[PDB]
DNA sequence: GACTAGATCAGAAGCAGTAGAGCATGCATAGTTT
DNA sequence: AAACTATGCATGCTCTACTGCTTCTGATCTAGTCGACT
């Protein structure tokens, strides 16, 4: 999956998309605006590098390269800004339906022959290499072209053809008066026709529920950190790839602007003698350490020196019992190391081996790990990591190695020593009463970074002036009504059973 | 040493550097004009090359009374030499 | 392929975090 | 202008005293009417001529004046409805202000 | 902290000739006392050195009286180590003719410590006798100095030339020390006497850096209604280099002429400067750039209350893999000292969760400015100590999505039977731990976690040889840091067959 | 336990 | 020949991630002076 | 016995540099059309 996601909001501009069934409703168009409204905001969180656009159809007046009629292309293939989304926000409401109205007006004609053909178009001027080509179709008529055959027929060949070409259609059905029927004209323009999506439905397509749900964590695309080559001796080397399957999210750097005319500054540093002022470049200076009440001068090119000890990769020193390792000598993230036979040809078959047999006799290769050059060496253990799928078959854990850093005697720290004080069997049945009433499943995503995403609302308001930021619910703070309730008297019981009548712990 | 004059252009090495370089000529005992003047003799500029050093010049004439001795181009490596020797260094073609 | 992302094609959705959930 | 509200360190002045400054083509002194937040040095000098509502006593009132003043001016319970008669009353008495109709 | 050494050496001929065979007896003294002293020199532990020699002709000490307390000088005094120590010990230290009686040297020691321990609070002091025992011995004052060394609580330790073909004389010197020991100390005692060799071996590596942890007082928390006042520590972490290399000035070798600033300019041909009073923060939004001064961002600013230390939930152990860990550390979490309560509420919750099999999801902040984290804690009890263990857990947003393909169900990838058994021979041939079957027990040939870390030790050698030979290129790299970074020699013995099958089994080709 | 020289 | 327009390769820019240094802030711990 | 100051540790933010992977852009090249000549 290489290059850029491409997609093109369309929306129907017909009398009845304007109609809402009751009075506490929202009707089918600003349900469409709020849809695009919110994936716009998503894309701008995760992937700013994408493309969108946003056209309509049905319209009285026309913005097209082709010059079509009723087709108003409002805005183009381009990488989503706080502009266009404050843009659509004058149609949220209905001074903003006034507002479309006057501006492109509703209740004309359209043929989605030509529509099709402006989206090909739209998507045939970007210049980058676009991994996906999607469409939408936000509209409630199932029947566009219900008195004219020829149209149809038209519509059908261009939705054909725009299919070979690579596009995807999708089709966010909304609601009806009447109800909704794919069935009828939809089953073939639209590229995959489930088997579920054959019946009549009577409300708004399950989809927009999802478009609805803002995302406001970022996505990054599979890289490798680097590819190295595992040496089991001096003679035998295969290559493989490493990854980091967790990584530490951190807000994006800051920039500096100018107070006055917000333009973006330059920051340059420089070093400079005292006694004659000249500019020194990073060659002239040397280096320092006053050991001994001596000092000790080495230069830039030495110091660099004294971090080689041998070139980059993965030397293999043995095969040590998993019991051994522990789970308390955390000292660094783990890393995934998956094969790669681009630069080795037969990489794949004895890694295979080599996973098969590690996991069979339970044991991890020890290694010796260089990541770049003029690095010192780091002791590794390779896990075995067999590859784990979930109920609906998708893929939770991949099959690789898992490569986890081993602390050397410095990275140890001793501890003050303090005597064993043992309780009672009671004192443990007390708390092992409270502990299963205060159980609960774990997942790895059942938790949020509360920093970044109020900080992802915050930029949100003040780009589009929004008149107070959203609060987002810290998840990670304790239940402390819901604990108290559960816990019941148990507290009560431990604290007369653990703490003598006058301790006063808080003090 | 008040016969000779020493003027740092402002607009090409920044007010901080400027400034310090200021400073230390006066500390070292040259006096250094803080507004040009046609008294000026000597002319220092930063990170420039010829054509803006002969724009500079043009400029300079442009305002300047006729029957003088325009200041001589020079660059900053002159004035750390003489910073360093504590006095005024020969002219060479570098410099120039 | 259930489950793909409307939004992030390529990329598996994932569900909005419940934080603790006791049984 | 929240922010800068609740940071106690500039003026925010509402667009039209721009506005009647271009009218007029001079200088038109601030006033509590064309502002939405003062610093504390615009607190200490408001303060002086310009009592902590809306209203000054240097100069005169009229109509409009006296409106944009009440405007400000929200509904509070802190009366009881014999004291309010009463002091209506006193009122009505002190100021030869029994001549009303209704 | 702080202690005392005075090293005693023996300086007579009879230590001046040999075996040619093997490195005489004044050359393991010299080179002993020379790779203590580098490592006190780079282990910046303020502990103080002084260096006396007996069998010398000159004679500087304290007591001189009579024919007795003579050969004995006091070459260096009680102060900090210094590379000139070194210096001295390389040149000025030369063989003497004369021999003299070690007592004598001894209760200069002594009388050495005595009179420098005053005025500093020394909480250990240690003798180290370096002798052949070859000189006659006077025992006539043996129970007076046993009763100072008890009285004045002064350690003693021995290095003689051999291990525990030697004449009388040594047999005699042997058996009085081992007098002396035991009545000191007693049976142990016996231990406190070593060799040249063993000790060489052991101060080949310099020493490890070495850091306290700052005791962090909190309260586990779990509800509103139940606490235990807690105190963590930081137990696993990337230890780095205390000091930092200093940009200096090549001509004059000084960090006063050389200052570093910063500026700030526009994109503009005059590049004109903008104080630090004029330049504000901004982010970027999609296509465009928003302001948000840092005020305004401080207002905004997610807060929370710091120094916390809450129970969120509690859940089964198998749901946290050890892949997920997060963070930069490990935290050790003990009860707070000088504290019964809640070290038996500290046991109770840890024996239950042990028992239950199950670990805490909790909430931890390091302070009012640090961001909140959600960790794990999870029990660790031995014979000795029980604690909870604390590592840091992922947010979603650190979680990546990476699909892999399947090696299993590959029909191009998959491994032969024959393969297969190449494999698991080398596999077995390349083991790193012996199962001793009487105790049924796992022991480890090639322990990581005792190996200091290399980097250091290329760097104090490194330093130590510019010091000492100020124009000369830098080192190798020394042949036991690589001993120590490799397998013993008896498993890559076992790995040849295994590993020329696999060769002859697994084609490679290059691309 | 080391302890003198070896530590 | 010449032009114009298609398709192929290699270097530079952007971006991600790591390491080193400095700063600021907060806090704790221990030595010196009165 | 109490207050001030030297020393150290833990953490967040920022400049600066360096290495590696991916994508975009400038530069190096064959087919179609018109024209020149003989």
């Amino acid at each position: 999956y290489s290059g850029r996601d491409s997609l093109i909001f369309l929306v129907d501009a017909s009398k009845a998309m304007f109609e809402s069934q009751s009075e506490d409703e929202l009707t089918p168009f600003d349900m469409s605006i709020q849809c695009i409204q919110s994936v716009y905001i998503s894309k701008i969180i995760s992937s700013d590098r994408d493309l969108l656009a946003v056209v309509f159809y049905g319209t009285e007046k026309d913005k097209n390269s082709v010059n079509f009629k009723n087709i108003y292309v409002l805005q183009e293939l381009d990488n989503p800004g706080a502009k266009r989304i404050l843009e659509l926000d004058q149609f949220k409401g209905q001074q903003g339906q006034k507002r479309f109205q006057d501006m492109m007006g509703h209740g004309s004609d359209y043929s989605l022959s030509e529509v099709l053909w402006v989206c090909a178009n739209l998507f045939s001027d970007v210049q980058f290499k676009m991994s996906h080509k999607r469409i939408m179709l936000f509209t409630n008529e199932d029947n566009p072209h219900g008195n004219d055959s020829a149209k149809a027929s038209r519509a059908r060949t261009k939705a054909g053809d725009l299919r070979d070409t690579g596009i995807f259609l999708d089709l966010m059905h909304l609601k009806k008066p009447g109800g909704f029927d794919i069935s009828l004209f939809y089953r073939d323009i639209i590229s995959i026709a489930e088997d579920e999506d054959l019946r009549v439905h009577f409300e708004e397509s399950s989809k927009l529920e999802d478009l609805l749900r803002k995302v406001r964590a970022k996505e990054t695309r599979k890289r490798a950190l680097s590819r190295l080559k595992l040496k089991l001796n001096k003679d035998i080397v295969i290559s493989v790839g490493i990854y980091n399957l967790v990584q530490k999210a951190l807000k994006p750097p800051p920039i500096k602007l100018y107070r006055e005319t917000n333009e973006p500054v330059k920051t340059k540093t420089r070093t400079f003698n005292t006694s004659t002022g000249g500019l020194l470049l990073p060659s002239d200076t040397k280096r320092s350490q006053i050991y001994g009440s001596r000092q000790i001068i080495l230069e830039k090119e030495e110091t660099e020196e004294l971090k080689r000890f041998d070139d980059p990769g993965l030397m293999l020193m043995g095969f040590k019992p998993l019991v051994l390792l522990k789970k308390h000598h955390y000292l660094r993230p783990s890393l995934f190391v998956y094969p790669e036979e681009s630069l080795v040809i037969g990489s794949s078959t004895l890694f295979s081996a080599l996973l098969i047999k590690c996991l069979e006799k339970e044991v991890a290769a020890l290694c010796r790990y260089t990541p770049r050059r003029n690095i010192p060496p780091y002791f590794v253990a390779l896990v075995p990591q067999e590859e784990e799928l979930d109920d609906q078959k998708i893929q939770v854990t991949p099959p690789g190695f898992q490569l986890v850093f081993l602390p050397f005697a410095d990275d140890k720290r001793k501890m003050p020593f303090t005597e064993k004080i043992m309780a009672t069997p009671e004192q443990v049945g007390k708390m092992k009463a409270i502990v299963e009433k205060l159980r609960f499943t774990y997942r790895s995503d059942s938790f949020e970074n509360p920093v970044l995403q109020q900080h992802f609302r915050n930029l949100e308001a003040l780009a589009l002036d929004l008149m107070e930021p959203e609060q987002a619910v810290d998840l990670t703070l304790p239940k402390v009504e819901a604990m108290n309730k559960r816990l019941g008297s148990l507290v009560d019981e431990f604290k007369e059973l653990v703490y003598p009548p006058d301790y006063n712990p808080e003090g | 040493f008040p016969g000779v004059a020493i003027y740092l252009v402002e607009p090409r090495m920044g007010r901080s550097r400027r400034a310090f370089l200021t400073g230390l000529a006066r500390s070292k005992g040259f006096r250094v004009l803080d507004a040009c003047s046609s008294e000026a003799t000597h002319v220092v500029m930063e990170e420039t090359s010829a054509e803006e050093a002969v724009s500079w010049q043009e400029r300079r004439m442009a305002a300047a009374p006729p029957g003088c001795t325009p200041p001589a181009l020079l660059d900053i490596s002159w004035l750390t030499e003489s910073l360093g020797a504590g006095q005024p260094v020969p002219v060479e073609c570098r410099h120039r | 392929c259930p489950g793909e992302s409307l939004i992030n094609p390529g990329f598996k959705s994932k569900k909005p975090a419940g934080g603790v959930d006791f049984d | 202008v929240k922010n800068i509200i609740l940071s106690n360190k500039h003026d925010v002045v509402k667009p039209a005293w721009l506005l009647e400054c271009f009218k007029t083509k001079s200088f038109v002194p601030w006033q509590p009417r064309f502002m939405i937040h003062m610093c504390p040095s615009t607190k200490e000098h408001f303060a002086r001529e310009y009592d902590c509502y809306g209203d000054s006593y240097f100069i005169d009132t009229d109509l409009n004046q006296l409106k944009e003043v009440f405007s400000g001016i929200k509904n509070s319970n802190e009366q009881t409805p014999e004291e309010m008669a009463s002091l209506i009353a006193d009122l009505e008495y002190r100021y030869s202000w029994d001549c009303s109709p209704l | 902290n702080k202690a005392a050494v005075v090293l005693c050496m023996d300086v007579g001929f009879t230590m001046s000739n040999s075996i040619p065979g093997i490195e005489s007896p004044f050359e393991q003294a010299k080179k002993v006392i020379t790779m203590f002293v580098q490592r006190q020199v780079f282990a910046e532990n303020k502990d103080e050195i002084a260096l006396v020699l007996f069998g010398t002709d000159g004679t500087d000490n304290p007591l001189s009286g009579g024919d007795q307390y003579q050969n004995i000088t006091v070459h260096r005094h009680l102060m900090l180590p210094d590379f000139d120590l070194l210096e001295d010990i390389e040149s000025k230290i030369q063989p003497g003719s004369q021999q003299a009686d070690f007592l004598d040297a001894l209760i200069v020691s002594m009388d050495v410590i005595q009179h420098e321990t005053i005025g500093k609070k020394f909480e250990k002091r240690h003798i180290e006798i370096f002798t052949d025992l070859s000189s006659r011995f006077s025992k006539s004052q043996l129970d007076i100095i046993i009763h100072s060394l008890k009285k004045c609580d002064i350690s003693l330790q021995f290095f003689l030339p051999f291990s525990l073909g030697i004449t009388e004389q040594q047999k005699e010197g042997l058996e009085i020390v081992k007098m002396v020991m035991i009545s000191l100390e007693g049976e142990d005692g016996l231990d406190e006497i070593y060799s040249f060799s063993e000790s060489l071996r052991k101060l080949c590596v310099f020493k490890k850096i070495e850091r306290h942890s700052i005791h962090w007082p909190c309260r586990l928390t779990i509800g509103s209604n139940l606490s235990i006042r807690i105190a963590a520590y930081k137990s696993i972490l990337q230890e780095r280099v205390k000091k930092t290399w200093t940009v200096v000035d090549a001509k004059t070798l000084k960090k006063e002429d050389i200052q570093k600033e910063t500026v700030y300019c526009l994109n503009d041909d005059d590049e004109t400067e903008v104080l630090k009073e004029d330049i504000i923060q901004g982010f970027r939004y999609g296509s465009d750039i928003v302001p948000f001064s840092k005020v305004d961002e401080e207002q905004m600013k997610y807060k929370s209350e710091g120094k916390c230390f809450s129970v969120l939930g509690f859940c089964k152990s198998s749901q946290v893999q050890r892949r997920f860990f997060m963070g930069n550390q490990v935290l050790k979490v003990f009860a707070a000292r000088d504290d019964e309560a809640a070290a038996v509420a500290l046991s109770s919750l840890i024996h239950a969760l042990d028992d239950l099999d199950m670990v805490a999801i909790v909430r931890y902040a390091y302070d009012k400015r640090a961001n909140p984290q959600v960790g794990v804690a999870f029990p660790h009890i031995k014979h000795n100590y029980e604690c909870l263990v604390y590592v840091q857990l992922p947010f979603m947003e650190d979680l990546r999505q990476y699909m892999f393909s399947s090696l299993k169900n590959s029909k191009k990838y998959a491994p032969t039977e024959a393969q297969l058994n190449a494999v698991d021979a080398l596999i077995d041939s390349m083991s790193l731990a012996k199962k001793d079957e009487k105790t049924d027990t796992l022991e480890d040939l090639f322990p990581t976690t005792k190996i200091p870390n290399p980097r250091f030790q290329r760097l104090f050698q490194c330093l130590l040889h510019r010091a000492l030979h100020p124009r000369e290129p830098l080192p190798p790299i020394q042949q036991h840091i690589w001993n120590m970074l490799n397998p013993p020699a008896e498993v890559t013995t076992k790995s040849q067959i295994p590993l020329s099958k696999i060769k002859t089994l697994f084609p490679l080709i290059e691309a | 336990k080391p302890r003198g020289l070896f530590s």
